[PDB]
RNA sequence: GCGGUGCGCCGCGACCGGCUCCGGGACGGCUGGGAAGGCCCGGCGGGGAAGGUGGCCCGGGGGCCCCGGGUGUUACAGCCCG
RNA sequence: UUGGUAAGCAGAACUGGCGCUGCGGGAUGAACCGAACGCCGGGUUAAGGCGCCCGAUGCCGACGCUCAUCAGACCCCAGAAA
RNA sequence: GCGCCGGAGCCUCGGUUGGCCUCGGAUAGCCGGUCCCCCGCCGGGGUCCGGUGCGGAGAGCCCUUCGUCCCGGGAAACGGGGCGGCCGGAAAGGGGGCCGCCCUCUCGCCCGUCACGCACCGCACGUUCGUGGGGAACCUGGCGCUAAACCAUUCGUAGACGAC
């Protein structure tokens, strides 16, 4: 009857001013303000949900449009809030400044 | 970009590549060595942890 | 010299080896100001050079045990005494404050000689800390605060901690 | 998802910094009332800055050259494109969810936020000059000031009317308070205890 | 329009770093920007900011300066503890605290008396309208 | 987690649910128990790191916890049929259970009502 | 340096009536009224005695060239009642 | 059954070892054998002055209390050194 | 360090560059500051940075100085005094 | 043959996972009350009482969802649910609520008793806004509608040809 993640924003590649690095994301978790906020979400299990033109089957449901790209918070990043990413499917830059969905499920409470 | 006098003293205490390190036993000759490799360098007298 | 940190107050006594013309030479003890005993012994051997004749191929260092306050939770006007390099000159003064320690005076010191005359901390000597009785006291700022009944109310509070909703339904107070 | 935000007393340059974040991330925002944004130091400097940016016209074929507006609209617009990387389509894009308006004319009936930062009560000393956007853009030829005031004065009027009403609201409930407050001495008293009232 | 002074005798409670949520005592102006203590409440003589420290209005009375001791027979004589307990400033201290502590059982438990105490005055809030009406004709 | 600690099922076709804790496997995975009735969920396996624990402890210290339902009793077969066997294990297991959660002042709308996410309502602050 | 207390007191006779609402003092007395606002200073123009027969101003924590208002705002209410009592008449010849 | 070889496509878990970044508990030594403060005005014994407590007058505003000066070493406060 | 008022001019000593050489930084670029390179995964750094453009202060960061009707904002460097 | 009103499937474009319906603004000062009294058309000051690290606090406020059946307790008894007056509103006009009725339940909202409901055998896109946008066609009735433009021919208030 309701959710079961926390919003987030893909939000750039790990980079320095000149050269971008591309196995690594960088999401703006929602509500989380500095580092000391961010021991929670670390490890815990991340998603970027989208939709093609063709059938895709599942795994407990019927053989329709949507697909997932899967992936893993790693560590924190920065002093502010921030946190990094490391999904197996390298990600589109369509995705800057979209939705994705990290999950509460490997919890260590 | 080195000085030739500073090559050959770096060379003779096996210091030759950066952030690597040595013993050093000390009297006049072994200071002396190290007032003219002393700004590529640091040293100190070390402790029974390090 | 850099100015990191507070400065401790150091006691580094240093005499000479003792050669052989005349048995004993005399020790020389110094108020040095530093954040560590590797700059309370070797900017001590730049004032020792030049009133004697002892540089540091003859010269040993008996003492360097870090002094502490004696009073320090109490207030104190020090009066120091300073030494400065212009960039036209040279020139002597003396110069007040209050803190609770020898220290920390010397510190204030040297970061308000940042701010008035751009003298970087290898430019400025303390020839004299020295602390000063109330009536004593020469300059205008230092004197206001010999006052037993002070009574000062924090006015415009100026607001601190705005990134902490980031946007918000109520314009702030500054009056407290 | 969408965010509102009344510019009274809001600096220039900074807002913009503001502002132009969100907007990369995603968020669409709305800036209302322009005619109030103001700007640090003396409105001589604000006025001579800005008239000798007038000066740079293409000087062989004026009609293509740097498009000088006038209305406190596309002023602040301006300078929100300035701090995005507005050649690209990512830029381009982002400046479809910012849409910023004159008086505040249809978004009036929202409750419409306050950045505290870049406030200006906040970030500049009491002892200070400073210019507003208004007076500006009607001292370098804006041609609608005293119409998007007449309109504005209506709408205090009609607020006031709303307000005078909404606290009467309020005079039939803390009433209602101490009408109810025996026969529900229950489900009064265990909120109390984790603190959700007092 | 001033009423709360830095005022030799004040009480502040500490808004933020290390001492947070203690009140402490006045003692010693040094400076510009920096006094000087808080014995019964567990703080230890030490200099401290005014960009740290919101006034209570609480003055007690020793003279303008003194040891552990005679502050200790300044604020045991005003009782000061008993008196930031019954502070409004200080339930809604302990009204709000208490919602960091609550559980997730209390919290669903508090949404079910929330959804029939608003049900009654909703219901009260009609039958005083619709009477105010009946009134002016 | 302890036995008798109330704990949230996160991924099945149970999702969300407010599930009671029984006793540890040998396999290692938990026994994640719901009273049938007020839920919709029997005797089955969870795994420590897919349940959230929680702050509420009833006591099962003095009730009765079957030994012949072990690990291996539930590892799967093959339209599974809920068999006479596991009917006697439903209904028995439970009803020692019953008499200790009703007691407590409205803890059987908790259980059957599902915790979900809102706003304002944040994982990485709140208690639970 | 910052000079933490400066002010000046101004006294009215047996003769007007003023009061005030922020900085914006308002005067009435055998020939007249006036306001007039300083809502540009940052001041406490606080009103005491009874009978209100003295005005104050103070001006906590200043520098230099903000411990002149205080004397030019408690000249100011000077060429207000100063008007209000006697009242203001300049003169001047034609010359040619 | 005991041995080796691996799965049709997509997936989860567990314990073992190498490398890192973190978080939490406890224990000893040093010094000026730390510096200062704490608790029995520590118990007898003198001296000193201010960012002058009592009080005493003068000034200046109200209901017997605050505000602006002077006097001078314990009185119905404290403070610095044997 | 020689000639020349001086030159992004002519001429010599010591060492180190560039030419032959890419890489972080100095918006910008043979010579300046950091470091010299087989194809890549984790980790920490140099010189430089941390409003947005742009990775990183969205610290209840410290004490001062300064108003400009031509303010100020970094080695070589790119505007000037009595 | 186009277009208003009220069942059955196909191509294609993707984004999202509850709502805040609003004083005017001061910052060396606010907010809420009832106001005995004086000036105004329900309104503005003055006077008195609360409060002020906002508790008439965006450190906020609302809604809140597994489903049914039997039997009681409280709340409600001025309620729940679906045809018509009559106004509300122009800066870029909202799927607004007051007043009869056809009708309609004793259920809805909280605490209990009564058990049952794929109990699919530890696991991934799970839950909405959504009757979503764009458009090839198939309907089924109901209400009702047969224009101009381009050109060619003509003008010279125009013209290189086009335009006018």
């Amino acid at each position: 009857s309701g959710r079961l993640w926390c919003k987030a924003i893909f939000a750039g590649y790990k980079r320095g001013l000149r050269n971008q690095r591309e196995h690594t994301a960088l999401l703006k978790i929602e509500g989380v303000y500095a580092r000391d906020e961010t021991e929670f979400y670390l490890g815990k299990r991340c998603a970027y949900v989208y939709k093609a033109k063709n059938n895709t089957v599942t795994p407990g449901g019927k053989p329709n449009k949507t697909r997932v790209i899967w992936g893993k918070v790693t560590r924190a990043h920065g002093n502010s809030g921030m946190v990094r990413a490391k999904f197996r499917s390298n990600l589109p830059a369509k995705a800057i400044g979209h939705r994705i969905r990290v999950m509460l499920y490997p919890s260590r409470i | 970009g080195v000085s030739p006098k500073v090559r050959k003293v770096l060379q003779l205490l096996r210091l030759r590549q950066i952030f690597n390190g040595t013993f050093v036993k000390l009297n006049k000759a072994s200071i002396n060595m190290l007032r003219i490799v002393e700004p590529y360098i640091a040293w100190g007298y070390p402790n029974l942890k390090s | 010299m850099k100015a990191s940190g507070t400065l401790r107050e150091y006691k580094v006594v240093g005499r000479c080896l003792p050669t052989p013309k005349c048995r004993t030479p005399p020790l020389y003890r110094m108020r040095i100001f530093a954040p560590n005993h590797v700059v309370a012994k070797s900017r001590f051997w730049y004032f020792v050079s030049q009133l004697k004749k002892m540089k540091k191929s003859s010269g040993e260092i008996v003492y360097c045990g870090q002094v502490f306050e004696k009073s320090p939770l109490r207030v104190k006007n020090f009066g120091i005494w300073l030494r400065y390099d212009s960039r036209s000159g040279t020139h002597n003064m003396y110069r007040e404050y209050r803190d609770l320690t020898t220290a920390g005076a010397v510190t204030q010191c040297y970061r308000d000689m940042g701010a008035r005359h751009r003298a970087r901390a290898h430019s400025i000597q303390i020839m004299k800390v020295e602390e000063i009785a109330a009536s004593k006291c020469r300059r205008p700022a230092v004197k206001q605060f010999h006052d037993s009944k002070i009574k000062f109310p924090l006015p415009h509070r100026v607001l601190r901690r705005q990134h902490k909703p980031r946007f918000t339904t109520k314009r702030p107070n500054t009056f407290f | 998802q969408v965010l509102v935000l009344d510019g009274r007393g809001h600096l220039l340059g900074r807002l913009a910094a503001i502002v132009a974040k969100q907007v990369l991330l995603g968020r669409k925002v709305v800036v209302v009332r322009c005619e109030g944004i103001n700007i640090s130091g003396n409105f001589y400097r604000n006025k001579l800055k800005y008239l000798a940016f007038l000066r740079k016209r293409m000087n062989t074929n004026p009609s293509r050259g740097p498009y000088h507006f006038r209305a406190p609209s596309r002023i602040f617009w301006r300078t929100v494109r300035g701090m995005l990387p507005h050649k690209t389509k990512r830029g381009q894009a982002a400046l479809d969810r910012l849409k910023v308006f004159d008086g505040i004319p249809p978004y009036d009936k929202k409750k419409r936020m306050v950045v505290p930062a870049a406030l200006k009560v906040v970030r500049l000393k009491p002892t200070r000059k400073f210019a507003y956007l208004g007076r500006l853009a009607h001292e370098v030829g804006w041609k609608y000031q005293a119409v998007t005031a007449t309109l504005e004065e209506k709408r205090k009027e009609k607020a006031k009317i709303h307000y005078r009403k909404k606290k009467q609201l309020m005079r039939l409930r803390k009433q209602a308070e101490k009408n109810v407050e025996k026969k529900i001495s229950k489900f009064t008293d265990v909120l109390k205890t984790h603190g959700l009232l007092v | 329009v001033f009423r709360r002074f830095v005022e030799v005798g004040r009480v502040a409670y500490v808004s933020f770093g290390p001492h947070a949520g203690k009140l402490v005592a006045i003692v010693d102006v040094i400076d510009q920007n920096r006094a000087l203590d808080g014995p019964c409440t567990r703080v230890r003589r030490q200099a401290m900011p005014f960009k740290c420290m919101q006034l209570t209005d609480f003055i007690l009375k020793f003279p303008h300066s003194a040891r552990q001791k005679y502050v200790r027979k300044a604020w045991e004589k005003a009782d000061i503890n008993t008196k930031w307990a019954a502070t409004r400033w200080a339930k809604k201290i302990e009204a709000r605290e208490r919602k960091a502590k609550m559980t997730d059982f209390d919290r669903y438990k508090v949404m079910k008396a929330k959804k029939m105490r608003n049900r009654i005055i909703k219901n009260e809030v009609k039958k005083l309208q619709r009477a105010a009406l009946l009134k002016a004709s | 987690i302890t036995p008798g600690t109330i704990l949230i099922i996160l991924t099945g076709r149970h999702r969300g649910k407010r599930v009671v804790f029984l006793k540890q496997l040998s396999s290692g995975l938990l026994l994640v128990t719901g009273p049938l009735s007020l839920n919709r969920v029997p005797l089955r396996r969870t795994h420590q790191k897919f349940v959230i624990a929680t702050s509420t402890k009833i006591d099962i210290s003095g009730v009765k916890i079957p030994k012949h339902l072990t690990d291996a009793y539930f590892k799967k077969k093959k339209k599974y049929e809920i068999t006479e066997q596991r009917k006697v294990d439903q209904k028995a297991v439970d009803s020692q259970i019953l008499p200790k959660i009703k007691a407590v002042p409205q803890l059987q709308g908790y259980l059957r009502s599902v915790f979900a996410l809102t706003n304002g309502v944040y994982p990485h602050k709140l208690v639970f | 340096m910052k000079t933490i207390l400066s002010n000046q007191t101004v006294d009215i006779p047996e003769n007007v009536d003023i009061s005030l609402k922020g900085r914006t003092v308002i005067v009435k007395g055998p020939r007249g009224t006036l306001r007039r606002d300083f809502n540009h200073i940052n001041v406490e123009l606080s009103l005491l005695g009874k009978k209100k027969k003295r005005l104050r101003v103070d001006k906590w924590w200043g520098n230099r060239k903000e411990l002149a208002t205080v004397r030019t705002i408690c000249s100011h209410v000077q060429n207000m009642i100063k008007g209000v009592t006697l009242g203001f008449r300049y003169k001047m010849r034609s010359v040619y």
